[PDB]
């Protein structure tokens, strides 16, 4: 599944 | 801490939580992750219009030191001061933290 990165 | 940690609940689950539409932009909980054990998860609900409501998750990764981070330039070490800290200021989250989520 997907996972938000701080960028 | 206690309000937002909901424990070992599933990704499928914190979304049905989190998708509910009189929650603000930046309602949260703090939960495990399924996929990673040993590491929890922010999940955050947010509003792009064309997407509509939806849910960022972000991993929390803990260091052997015994802190945990998101990023690793910002380092808390306690989840509790985690959650503060991003309801101060977004810092690179898609939404600063505004609410804990229902239930």
């Amino acid at each position: 599944p997907q996972y938000e990165e701080i960028p | 801490a206690e309000e937002w940690y909901f424990g070992k609940i599933t990704r499928r689950e914190s979304e049905r939580l989190l998708l509910n539409p009189e929650n603000p932009r930046g309602t949260f909980l703090v939960r495990e992750s399924e996929t990673t054990k040993g590491a929890y998860c922010l999940s955050v609900s947010d509003f792009d219009n064309a997407k509509g409501l939806n849910v960022k998750h972000y991993k929390i990764r803990k260091l052997d030191s015994g802190g945990f981070y998101i990023t690793s330039r910002t380092q808390f070490s306690s989840l509790q001061q985690l959650v503060a800290y991003y309801s101060k200021h977004a810092d690179g989250l898609c939404h600063r933290l505004t609410n804990v989520c229902p239930t």
